[PDB]
């Protein structure tokens, strides 16, 4: 995960002004699952 | 995968004579009898396959 948000504000006057706000976000999520099973029988009767 | 060999043997052997003392079933003499004396290869094929 990550948030990564500015803000910025500015004003001039002897008049002008900005406020400002950019963010954005990312999420990631993997899942992992796995199985195996493996086997052998051997009978040999006399 | 399955593999299954399996034998049950009962009779653990017979063992037939040898050919002085066998006794020949009659249809099997009886084809001998007609086979020709001579390499006529169609006759003893007859006789191999039956």
């Amino acid at each position: 995960e990550a948030k990564h948000c500015v803000r910025i504000e500015t004003k001039k006057r002897v008049k002008k002004t900005k406020v400002e706000h950019r963010c954005t976000t990312n999420k990631l999520s993997e899942k992992h699952e796995g199985s195996f099973i493996q086997g052998a029988e051997k009978s040999i009767s006399l | 995968q399955l593999l299954v060999v399996e034998n049950t043997v009962e009779v653990a052997q017979f063992i037939n004579n040898n050919p002085e003392f066998l006794q020949l079933a009659e249809p099997f003499w009886k084809e001998l009898s007609h086979l020709p004396s001579l390499y006529d290869y169609s006759a003893y094929r007859r006789l191999i396959d039956q």
